[PDB]
């Protein structure tokens, strides 16, 4: 299962 | 008895039209279950284990949703690290990130990782304390500024103490049959005369699972480099993994040389030597 | 960075005449991603040729498998060509069944 959310860089 | 979970995502710019070329890959141990291509008719997460097809349509729509919003990062990314690196927008450029979490026989958290990079150098990658970040130059040393102001450690580590683990242990589980087994290799040695003087001996080790492996050639019980060639691990096409190990040795003295196979899948290590 | 393909041409199982199996041409540790891969039978291009979801290593250089049915024989002569940025020409590499 992936992470919820991901931040830019 | 240790295993693992992990997700690779890799992002292409297209320049001269379009968006970028997205591919994600989820692995338990080195079982690939799931996948996304952006060049894909489905535009969906996909199965390509079958014991993860158990999971019903919220789990595909949902993981759908999560890994369309990281194609999307990417692409954000892309042009953030274009701008840092004040590069043309002319040329494709590459991000790639994997992260995943590792359990122990006891299937309790061992360790968790968050890794980055750009045109395939190291990035920003999360340090094992999941704490900290590892910047590999000022670019990555805004995006950590930045990350450190918006806590994105605290998140990723919750997830790969959390939800990360709990899911393997649920894949883990669901797909027993596979993921809990191991395959010793099948061993043989083949002999291939290189001249009226010398030949070549090649230990093969096939179908195994999992990939990780050791074949060490010994003569006359001591460990020998020389003259050796060993190839890397490679997948058969049927979810097992392949490798030889070869040694030139003088024609009729094969008998002093033995291969040592060592796998997961052996009660003890195997000795092979040429009849 | 740029990394030049590694490349092994083998079968899924020991090979056989008249027996069909799988022709593989595992390509990695090459970057970008970008290559074109191609399957040969006696020079010539086979179709249908599949491969795998593009995938990397620790280090981040990408892997690729590509493969097809085949049935060697004594006579036909198979192969794997591979082109890449870092190739100054496209790279052959025949498939040898002791290997």
């Amino acid at each position: 299962s992936l992470y919820n959310t991901v931040a830019t860089l | 008895g240790s295993h693992s979970m992990r997700y690779f995502f890799t992002s292409v710019s297209r320049p001269g039209r379009g968006e970028p070329r997205f591919i994600a890959v989820g692995y338990v141990d080195d079982t690939q279950f799931v996948r996304f291509d952006s060049d894909a008719a489905s535009q969906r997460m996909e199965p390509r284990a079958p014991w993860i097809e158990q999971e019903g349509p919220e789990y595909w729509d949902g993981e759908t949703r999560k890994v369309k919003a990281h194609s999307q990062t990417h692409r954000v990314d892309l042009g953030t690290l274009r701008g840092y690196y004040n590069q043309s927008e002319a040329g494709s450029h590459t991000v790639q990130r994997m992260y995943g979490c590792d359990v122990g026989s006891d299937w309790r958290f061992l360790r968790g990782y968050h890794q980055y990079a750009y045109d395939g150098k190291d990035y920003i990658a999360l340090k094992e304390d999941l704490r900290s970040w590892t910047a590999a130059d000022m670019a990555a040393q805004t995006t950590k500024h930045k990350w450190e102001a918006a806590h994105v450690a605290e998140q990723l580590r919750a997830y790969l103490e959390g939800t990360c683990v709990e899911w393997l242990r649920r894949y883990l589980e669901n797909g027993k049959e596979t993921l809990q087994r191991t395959d010793a290799p099948k061993t043989h040695m083949t002999h291939h005369a290189v001249s009226d003087h010398e030949a070549t001996l090649r230990c093969w080790a096939l179908s195994f699972y999992p990939a990780e492996i050791t074949l060490t050639w010994q003569r006359d019980g001591e460990d020998q480099t020389q003259d050796t060639e060993l190839v890397e691990t490679r997948p058969a096409g049927d979810g097992t993994f392949q490798k030889w190990a070869a040694v030139v040795v003088p024609s009729g003295q094969e008998q002093r040389y033995t291969c040592h196979v060592q796998h997961e899948g052996l009660p003890k290590p195997l000795t092979l030597r040429w009849e | 960075i740029q990394r030049t393909p590694k490349i092994q041409v083998y079968s899924r199982h020991p090979a056989e005449n008249g027996k069909s199996n799988f022709l593989n041409c595992y390509v990695s540790g090459f970057h970008p991603s970008d290559i074109e891969v191609d399957l040969l039978k006696n020079g010539e291009r086979i179709e249908k040729v599949e491969h795998s979801d593009l995938s990397f290593s620790k280090d981040w250089s990408f892997y690729l498998l590509y493969y097809t049915e085949f049935t060697p024989t004594e006579k036909d002569e198979y192969a794997c060509r591979v082109n890449h940025v870092t190739l100054s020409q496209p790279k052959i590499v025949k498939w040898d069944r002791d290997m």
